[PDB]
């Protein structure tokens, strides 16, 4: 195969994540 | 007694077009080969 590297802005990196205790 | 001579029967055989007749023509779509180097779906993988 062949490699690649995507060029998603530093600005797209960001997330978010919502959760419980458990 | 008459003679059929002037009202002989008359036999009949139609004029067949069939020696200038066009023939039935198949198609065949020509495939774009995968023996020649056609394109591939790029099934991708994650190095973690």
């Amino acid at each position: 195969g062949t490699l690649k590297t995507s060029n998603l802005p530093e600005e797209l990196r960001k997330v978010f994540i919502t959760y419980s205790m458990d | 007694v008459r003679e059929p001579g002037s009202q002989a029967c008359l036999a009949i055989d139609p004029l067949v077009g069939e020696e200038g007749g066009a023939a039935v023509a198949k198609l065949e779509p020509h495939l774009q080969p995968r023996g020649q180097p056609a394109p591939q779906p790029l099934h991708t993988l994650v190095l973690a």
